[PDB]
Parts: structure tokens; sequence; C-alpha cells
RNA sequence: AAAUAUUGGCGAGAGACCGAUAGCGAACAAGUACAGUGAUGGAAAGAUGAAAAGAACUUUGAAAAGAGAGUGAAAAAGUACGUGAAAUUGUUGAAAGGGAAGGGCAUUUGAUCAGACAUGGUGUUUUGUAUUUCACUGGCCAGCAUCAGUUUUGGUGGCA
RNA sequence: GACGUAAGUCAAGGAUGCUGGCAUAAUGGUUAUAUGCCGCCCGUCUUGAAACACGGACCAAGGAGUCUAACGUCUAUGCGAGUGUUUGGGUGUAAAACCCAUACGCGUAAUGAAAGUGAACGUAGGUUGGGGCCUCGCAAGAGGUGCACAAUCGACCGAU
RNA sequence: ACUAAUCGAACCAUCUAGUAGCUGGUUCCUGCCGAAGUUUCCCUCAGGAUAGCAGAAGCUCGUAUCAGUUUUAUGAGGUA
RNA sequence: AAGCGUGUUACCUAUACUCUACCGUCAGGGUUGAUAUGAUGCCCUGACGAGUAGGCAGGCGUGGAGGUCAGUGACGAAGCCUAGACCGUAAGGUCGGGUCGAACGGCCUCUAGUGCAGAUCUUGGUGGUAGUAGCAAAUAUUCAAAUGAGAACUUUGAAG
């Protein structure tokens, strides 16, 4: 009988494996759980928490991110680590030649930096070509951009996009919106 | 499937998981969208402003067909041209050999300007255009005509 | 015989019953946990029955074990049985009940002959 | 297949003990067991029975002889723990008991081909009761009374108690 | 005209369907028996056995029927028939019993039940060389000695 | 870690050594009963049920959060500024499987009631914090770069 | 009153599985976490929506921008 | 005083506290240059474990589907009974015995008309009540013979 200031039995909150059954993608977390462990680089630790993470939090990443992020002094040699997805980019027109390890390369982004004299590879070569992850640069694609932000922390007075499948005239532009009729939000 | 359903977890459970005082009933706040303005006035000014009353005018037999306007912006101009031949005109600007990139029969009908295309001569054929998607394609060396 | 085991403590061997099992024919025996909102049985309430619980969850190291030590092993022919043929020290043979007669003598030859201790061998037999 | 397999099979090796660390320091005894020194045997045959402690062996039991030609019991070892000891003596430093050792006491080699479903002294367990017994005779005789108190038996009376009865 | 609809009719083919309280109300002489003045309402009821081979014949009884015999692989398949559950009932047996009984902890008493190790076993002369003709240990239960952890009860010594 | 010049030994990261009996109903299990103590009849309504609250004589079977249109969050998978074959066509071993075009749907641009207009001054801006990486640094630590993100000031687009 | 044992609106079938903010019931186990009966609005008081309390999914980081706490200092109150 | 007021100690016992073992959850960790059945596994450390409504996770079970075990079975499948045994905390699983007669399992997945003690639940059946209440209005039967196995009730006669 003692008194409990938290919570008890809490679980840590955060996912420990990933709950896709990929094989391959269990693979990778099996490699990068046993660098994770017997290296002191907090790289690898993050990728680590980085391949668990699910489709919505392991957003794409434009190859126009990519050359934004190259475009940092310091940075023009290091080799960009994406854990996620790689999508291509029509708005950019020179792409400056790099490697890049990601989980999935889209058929337009390995033409696209493949042509641009790149080369893609994935978590493996790098764990190979760099264990510890040396001059390495990690990326993570935009995260609130997502739809399903737009309407989240919903209330009067904040800004929101309300829930609505057909947006336009006669759908919440009337009383509560607009000050005219009724008040405004 | 039906047997990863919690109903199949409810079973044993008096109430299946609604309660014993509750005592879920078919429909204890009305039907539908009831009670929008009178018990779920709350809901409907907080999470659906403005649901009630009028706005605008009211369009009389309203075609989608006229108002069919895609916008397409600068960026994706260079989309238009098949990748194989975007090159051959990215390198070698040329003034008197300009691609002719038809964006109508692509289906877009209005020019944005969200800009940054490469300073080569481009051919534009759009219904419509906006005042900033010329002046990125003026700047670049291109034209824009009219076709409809 | 088997590997040594820690002594087999099994901490609660009554059997769970139901609660008013055998006051009501219609009550199953097999336990079902009483959710009522009075039960006393649900309240823990003393001198009552006792509610299967963690607790009661035997030693890891001497989890389905027989008292004899195996844990047994249901068999339904010779090509079940030769698995087993080095692993005669933990797991013990048991015929299914469905296996005839004359499916018996066979396995129960064979069985012998590898030494495998088979937990059913006065079970259909002829004399 | 009725049930399919187990994959992880057991560890079928059997593991080697730890290395434990008790040594076998020897017994240490009580104040009141003194050599020669007179025991009551409280449980056994000879409950009751009065004895003489004659040496303690590396066994942690108690070699003792009642005189057998007195109270009839053996030469014969005994536990230390079920025996109480009385407070008088009876010097013993004339009589060789160096000879009766653990594997003079050492029944037989029994194995189960010798089973007695169903159900003979050595002679050197009687000459040996004498020679060791012609010491106790000899020099229990000069205390007056204590033959007679060592062949009697010994047993709680009515209304007396144990622990405020001194032995 | 066609592409379209078709829970009616006829024919046909299928099913991750139901399986005799299910599936049509209706697997069976079912819109039948039956109820209602009438409109209408509307069931229950499938399975012996491969084959009736459906128990000839003897005896008791008035007869049903019983006992036999017999057919049958089986009558623990006899048409009141595949298997035949429970409530409920009888017989026998076991137990208990001073206004309930029943249940939990613990154990007695009685009834009843799995198991070792009784292992090629640290080997031993085979009757024209694979029986070791005595074995190593754990199976249960304890006792003692030395220890370790927790604790309890004391006897004392020194010191402030 | 101790004791030992040391070798080693030990009460030092958890029990050993010896001994005896039995080897089976002996220990134990199940069950019945007895004995000590305890235990109110369950489900539900309820602040409150053993209730002088209601349902429940007993047993077997049947019996109650299902499907769908459209969605929200979350998650998995495929592709990814695209995505969706299966309205249809070709094919087939024939309700399967395989292949296929254009459209169309959602997304890529918002805003306005509408006419309409429509998103880079800047390295897509600045400031602050920011994992990680990099330079030095034995190491802290100091710097540089700092994606995601959080706040804010901006800048551009629509409307007034 | 009576109108086929039916009458302050017969009976039969269908729409119909009418409606229910109301009553009763809602079927396996174990494990972990674990409340509320309060705000406000409602022809609202046997009910809902909304906030609150709870679970789960987690996400960003790594000892802090913390705390049903005290001290120090400085305010405020109009109860005993 | 076994009352009152007070004090001294001794003592009794909670599921409380301490320690230990075991179980589960959570957290923090360890575990791959011939080392482990090759990683949701194993192992270490620590702290916790009440609970209705309710949430979530892991599992047991039933009807059927795809696959596999060249699975089981007329020398006996399923079913059923079993104060017989074992396993799992439990849902349940497995075995042994008897009846039994023809199909049915284990595992990986898929699916649903998927788990009952209740609903004055439905249908069917059976109880205690219980050999009980009752078979008592209509004045009323009796004798003998006959038939018949059997006569208060049938005849026929005689009476009333």
């Amino acid at each position: 009988g003692i008194d409990h200031t938290s919570k008890q039995h809490k679980r840590s909150g955060h996912r420990t494996a990933p709950k896709s059954d990929n094989v391959y993608l269990k693979l990778l977390v099996k490699l990068y759980t046993f660098l994770a462990r017997r290296t002191d680089a907090p790289f690898n630790k993050v990728v680590l928490k980085a391949l668990f993470l699910s489709k919505i939090n392991r957003p794409p990443v434009s190859v126009s991110r990519i050359a934004r992020a190259l475009k940092q002094e310091g940075a023009a040699n290091k080799t960009v680590v994406v854990v996620g997805t790689v999508t291509d980019d029509a708005r950019i027109f020179e792409f400056p030649k790099t490697t890049v390890a990601a989980l999935r390369f889209t058929a337009g982004a390995r033409a696209k930096i493949v042509k641009a004299g790149g080369e893609c590879i994935t978590l493996d070569q790098l764990a190979v070509r760099a264990p510890k992850g040396q001059n390495t640069l990690i990326l993570r694609g935009p995260r609130n951009s997502r739809e399903a932000v737009r309407h989240f922390g919903m209330g009067p007075h904040k800004g929101k996009a309300p829930r609505i499948l057909s947006t336009g005239r006669k759908f919440e532009r009337a009383r509560g919106r607009r000050r005219s009729k009724g008040f405004k939000v | 499937p039906s047997r990863f359903t919690k109903t199949r977890k409810h079973r044993g459970h008096v109430s299946a998981g609604k309660g014993r005082i509750g005592k879920h009933r078919k429909h204890p706040g009305g039907r539908g969208m009831a009670g929008g303005q009178h018990h779920h006035r709350i809901n409907m000014d907080k999470y659906h402003p403005g649901y009630f009353g009028k706005v605008g005018m009211r369009y009389f037999h309203k075609q989608q067909a006229h108002f069919w306007k895609p916008v397409l912006n600068l960026d994706k101009l260079w989309t238009l041209i098949p990748e194989d031949k975007r090159d051959q005109y990215l390198k070698s600007a040329s003034k008197e050999t300009a691609p002719v990139i038809d964006t109508l029969a692509a289906g877009y009908g209005k020019i944005l300007g969200k800009g940054r295309i490469p300073n080569v001569p481009v051919i534009v054929k759009a219904r419509f255009v906006s005042k900033l998607a010329e002046e990125k394609i003026r700047a670049a060396g291109g034209v824009v005509e009219l076709i409809a | 015989a088997s590997l040594p085991h820690p002594k087999i403590v099994k901490k609660h061997t009554k059997k769970f019953k139901r609660h008013h099992s055998d006051r009501y024919h219609r009550v199953a025996e097999n336990w079902r946990k009483q959710k009522g909102i009075d039960s006393v049985v649900r309240r823990r309430f003393r001198g009552n029955i006792s509610q299967p619980k963690i607790g009661y969850g035997s030693n890891k190291k001497t989890k389905f074990l027989s008292p004899s030590g195996h844990k047994t092993f249901l068999v339904a022919n010779v090509k079940d049985l030769e698995t087993l043929t080095m692993h005669t020290k933990t797991y013990a043979a048991e015929i299914a009940h469905n296996i005839s007669a004359k499916n018996r003598v066979v396995i129960l030859a064979r069985a012998k002959a590898l030494g495998i201790k088979v937990t059913n061998p006065k079970g259909r037999l002829a004399l | 297949s009725a049930q399919k397999a187990p994959k992880w099979y057991p560890s079928e090796d059997v593991a080697a003990l730890k290395k434990t660390r008790k040594a076998a320091r020897p017994q240490k005894l009580r104040a009141s067991l003194v050599p020669g020194t007179v025991l009551i045997l409280l449980a056994g045959r000879f409950r009751g029975k009065r004895v003489v402690y004659l040496k303690h062996l590396e066994d942690n039991t108690l070699l003792i002889s009642g005189p057998f030609k007195v109270n009839g019991v053996p030469l014969r070892r005994v536990n230390a723990r079920y025996v109480i000891a009385t407070s008088t003596k009876v010097s013993v430093e004339g009589v060789n008991v160096e000879k009766f050792n653990v594997e003079y006491f050492a029944k037989e080699k029994l194995t189960k081909k010798e089973k007695k479903e169903a159900k003979e002294i050595k002679a050197e367990r009687v000459e040996d009761q004498k020679v060791v017994d012609k010491a106790l005779i000899a020099e229990i005789k000069k205390t007056p009374l204590l033959k007679q108190y060592l062949s009697a038996s010994f047993s709680l009376k009515n209304g007396d108690k144990p622990h405020m009865l001194k032995f």
C-alpha cells in the first residue's frame, strides 16, 4: 500500500518495434537495433526510432527538399538519410550530385537522381558505407502539412478548417462564420 | 472481420460496452441533425459554424462545364513536355526554337504564377493567365498566346 | 528420465469452479467470471471462492510439466514420434485417443525401442 | 499431425552445478557433553536408558556404551541432539576407544539385488564390548549406587517439570 | 429491335448458405390436420436394419404381454425402432443427517488414482568371441552438522 | 573481500555434506463426510439489495451491437504529384484469373456572395529554441550547419 | 349500451420489425489502465450537446518553461 | 470488577509494514569479425499489481473456407456419460474406461447467423405441490340367474 504519484504500469508510449508485418522492414530494424545498441553514435539511435514511425509520421521527402538540405554550407558532401520514402519533384530542374539513403524511392526519384549524376542507396548500404553516421544528414518530411491536420484542434477563434465534405457557398458560410448573420466564429 | 470486433470481446459483460446507467437506447438525442438549434446548439456553433442561414445569390441551373478552370502553376509547366524531350529544351535555350507547351489539350484552362521557371524561351497555350504568370514567362523570354 | 527440475509447486491445486455451479444444474462447472454488481464473489468477500488471478500462475521452469517432469506431446503416428528421437528427456509421448489398436502396437514397440516415455501405455490393449 | 511441433526445444544438455561455498567444519558440542558423562537416551530402541558417553565421532554422532552388562545397551553410536546430558560423569581415562570410528559401525553393502522381501552378531562386536566394559565396570564400582542408577531407566513422573528439572 | 427490369411460370446450373426449433409456413399424405360465422389464422410430424431377415416354434397368462428359442454383425437396432444428453424417476451401492442444504480455508477418517530407478546402468572371463549373472544415482519422506538471508528469545563483557 | 610471505583457503555475487526408512497408496491428488472458523440468493434498477424491491420451479435447444451507403481519427499495404483495372472491352481452364484505352473521381490553389482575381524582394525571409551531423576539443565543452516542430514578426494570394 | 366471450370506436390482413428521452435482457477467460454524477445551453429536470474526469494511438525531446509543497520578499482581502 | 478515571509494561492479530520464493505488467538494459537453432527469442536489474461503468492488449472455444501434416478411422470417427488422470491462473485442451456406429482432427491463415443463467425470454419436456384437491345438485337402489378370465355398473327376471 503506497501512494502512487504517477500512473503505474504506464507504457512508455513510444513505438518499440514496427507494428507493420513487413519482414524486410524488420530486417532493417534488426540491423539497426544491433547498431544502435553496439555503438555509441546517437545517429543509430535516431534512425532506429525513425523506422518505427507510422505512414503519416513518415511523410514523403521531395528531392527538392534534398537539394535544399544540401544548400547548407558544410553539407555539400554530406550524405542524406531519409527514413521513409523519397518522392521526386518537378519544381527543381538542377539537382546536385549526392547519395541518398531512404527506405523507398519512387521510380521518378530514382530516374531524376541517377540521371542527375547522384546515386540512390538504402539503409543497409548506408550501414555498410557509414556505420556511425559519418558526414550524414537526416531529413524529415513535413508533418503538420497533412490534410488531416487542418481540422485538428478545431474550435471557435482558432483559424482551423471545419470537417466538411463539400466546400463552397451554402456550406458553413452562414450565421456563426460571417458577422452579418448571427456572429463571427 | 467479425472475430476482431470488440463485440466478441464484449461477450459476458452485461452492458456490451454501453454502460449500466446509460442504458444504450435507440435514439436518445434525436435522429440525424435533430436539435441543431435547440439541444445540440453548442455542437453546431462550435464544431460546425455557419451551418444555418442564407449566403450569396442563387445560381439557377449551374453547370460545372462553364466553371471548368483547372489551374496550372508555372512550376508544373515543364511537366507538360514529355520527360524525354524536356532536357533537349532545358538545355540549348533557343529563341527561334521554343517548345510549344499546349496546356489546354492536357486539360488546363488557366496559367497561374507560382513561379521560378528556368530562363529559357517557352510557348504557352492557355485560355486564361494571371498577371504575374505572364511576367515570369516574359522574364524567361517566352510568350503567351490566346487560344479558345 | 527427464532433466532435473525445480520442485513442482502447483500453488493452487483446487480446480476453479463457477459460482453456484452445484446449486443449479444449468450453471456449468466451467469458470466464468461473476460480473454481477452485487455478487460477493466478484467483490472477494471473506470465506468465498477464490477467483483466478496471475498469482496462481505456475513457475515457468516447471510449467506444462507432468508430475514425472515431462512435457507431454500428442503423437499420432510413427512419423510424428520420430521427431522426438533426441528429445526423449523433456517430451513424453502421448498416443491420441483416436489412434487405432493395430496402430498403437506399432508405436508402442517403436516408442519402447527409442526409450521415449509414453504416458498412455495402458490405453486400448487386447488380452 | 495430432500436435504440430514446438520449435523452441529446451536445452537438452544438463547444466553443471555452481561452485558451492560450503565447507564441512567440525561439529561443536554443548558444554553439557563431556567424555565419560552419563546421558539419557531419548529416542530409539533404548528410550530412557541411562548410558555413558565415550567419544565424539567425526560423523557428528556420539559413541556411547552404557555397560552392556548393566543396561543392555551395546557399544553403539547415537545422535547428539537425542540425548540429555546429566551432570554426573564417570572418569574414562582408562579405556581405549580409538579403534571405534565411522567405518567400524558400517552396517553392510546393500543393493537392490539383496532385497529382504521376507524379512547374527559378529564375535568382534562382543569381545570389544567386553574389553571396553572392563574399564567401565572397574572404575564405576568406586562410587556408590551409580551402578544401580545406570541400570535403571528414566521417565518423567507426574507433577515434575522438565524445564525446572536440572539433569 | 437491342442494350434494361423480372422474390411469378418452365427448364437448367451453382453456393466459404441452412441442416429437422435451422432453412420456405411446409425435407414427412403442408396451405394438410385443426380454430374461427367469416375475412382469415395454421401447426406438429425426417432417420430400424445392407437386407424385414419385422421375432417361426415352446411355456405362463384370458389376452396384451413376459420368459425362452431364433433372425440379425448388432434386438445396448423390435416398427413405442440411428446415437440417445439433462431435468425428472426407480433399483442397487456409498455417505451424511437435533429448525434448511449448499460453498471457502485446513486437516483428519474412508474410498480411489500417476509415479519412480528399480536404467545400456563408473562395465567384464559367453558352451567352438553382445546376458556384465553385485554397482554408479533420484523417486518419496525425514534426522543431524556446518552455513547464508529474515527474525525472535535470552546470558553476559566493556564503555560513555 | 578476508585469512594467509606466498600456494591456497574461506561464513567472500543465494546449500551443502553425511545418514536412515520406504519405494508404495507411504507422500500427495480427487472426491465424500466430519470438525474449527468464515460465507445471506443470484441478475438488475439504485446514493444504497440478503431485502418485507422486481425476474428467476427445473432441463435441453434457439436467443440479442450484424450488414450496408457515406464518412472521421488511428494503423497496415501499394503507388506516390499522382493515384483508382474490374461502368466497359479483350481473354479465360469460364461468376475465378490475367490484360487494357479514354474519360471520370479525389489531390495538385485559394478566395469572394458574385463579377472575378489568383500565391518567391530575399539562399522561400528574419528571430528564438531545436534532435542529428560536422570542425576543434583527451573529455566535458565551444562553435558551424541546423530538417521536423513550437511561438512570433514578417513577405506574397484572395476578400473589405 | 350493444354491434359474434372483443366496444369511450369491432375483427382480419397489410403499411409494420410503426414509435419510444421508458422497463427488462444483452452469452468466454485473463492482463493493464480506470472514472463520473459538476460547468454552460436546451419546452431542459428520467434525456441530450459542450467542458471536465478515463482509455488508447502515439509524437517531440532527455531532467527540463515543472509541483494540490515550504521559505524569503512583496502584494490583495474585511471573515472570526 | 471482568464498572469508572489514570498509568506501567507484557501479549494477541489485517490482504498493513520488512524479508524470501513464484507469477504477470511496466521501465531500464545485455545478447552476432564461426556465437546462438540465427532476435516479438533468451537473459539481467528494479518498481509495481484494489476496482464498477469503460478502454485497450493477449489468448481459449463453435459453424464453415484456402493450405499443409502423403494427419486420424469400421482392428471403431463423431457423439455421449465418467465424485478416473494429467496440463493451463482461466477460458478450455488431452488421455483412460463404457455405449457407440462413419466420418473427424492438429497447425498457418480466412470467414461468420460464433460462446448464455436470466429478457413475467421462445419451443419442447419434466418436476415439488401430489396419489393430494376433486370425481358431494338432479330423492335410489337391492337380490338372483346368464354371458364372461374378471360383474356395483352388461343383459334378464324379481322387487323398490
